[PDB]
């Protein structure tokens, strides 16, 4: 009987915490914003602009890392052709 | 038995909530942009999305809220110079 | 002696050249205006359309500053008019 | 006589244009954000949405360029591998 209820006891509690965690899930995907006043509201926009900001910044980087590896076999393949040019 | 077999419902479910927790706290600091130093390209391209419509949610509600309030109190402006105007000619 | 004196030409070229320096900056503000308003951007490099993000960004940040102080000031306002409003009522019920 | 009458025609023309620069000035700084300072909410609520379009568009091409350059690349590598293959069914077979 006190086991069970010890058990229920920590159930509610997890439970209470996800819930709480789901709330906070939902509220960074833009939604279930209701409860929410403008200041936390201004904060969640300014930490989605920071990563936003960042997240670009890295795709860019890697698009020019790409480019740079591209050209690079490039001039590889083409003194590779030139020769077998010369060849035949 | 009852009892026994409640008790160990609650811990079955608890163990299954230890899970979510864990995971969903993972999840979130993700969408909060802590792991971007680490994430491939397609994973840049998935988070962006999801961000932008986020941010504009965010910001479009924040407005929404302010104007709602806003449209409240011009409301009960209204109505409080209109209870102030019967209640001067009254007489 | 029915000929433009040396003045009335060099007049006449200095007006003409005056014209055309003008239609070129008009030209130009033009384009300049149609890329802020994200248009006509064949032409950009993409260091000039990172100058332009930067710039429209920075923008936005100070307008959406000033739009949200002007909404919490309206909002204080109509908070001390409706304060104003109520005990005006309940001094009112004095008379009622 | 034409001398004068044509200077006086790019005269007329430079005045309108003079007026024109000025505007389309004013209309750019606009657009930068430089008169926040003398805007109401409704003129700040207009500007915002207008650069909140032109930042996306500009970002788009931004990416485009990027993504265009790596496309033609790509295809370059392909086209650049498929000449040195023949080439080299060419040593394989003839002079074999």
């Amino acid at each position: 009987l006190a086991v069970e209820l010890s058990s229920q006891q920590e159930y509610l509690k997890l439970k209470e915490r996800y819930d709480a965690l789901q709330r906070t899930q939902r509220n960074l995907l833009g939604e279930d914003l209701g409860p929410l006043s403008t200041k936390e509201l201004e904060s969640l926009e300014r930490q989605l602009d920071s990563s936003l900001k960042q997240i670009r910044a890295l795709r860019t980087q890697f698009m020019l890392d790409q480019l740079n590896d591209l050209q690079s076999k490039e001039r590889m393949l083409t003194e590779t052709n030139k020769t077998l040019r010369l060849r035949l | 038995s009852v009892a026994e077999i409640n008790a160990q419902y609650y811990q079955q479910e608890s163990a299954k909530l230890r899970q979510q927790i864990i995971s969903i706290q993972n999840s979130n600091r993700q969408l909060m942009g802590e792991t971007i130093g680490s994430m491939s390209p397609k994973e840049l391209r998935n988070l962006e999305g999801r961000l932008e419509r986020s941010i504009t949610r965010i910001r479009s509600k924040k407005n929404e809220l302010l104007f709602s309030e806003i449209d409240y109190m011009q409301k009960r402006e209204v109505d409080l110079h209109n209870d102030n105007q019967i209640l001067r000619a009254k007489i």
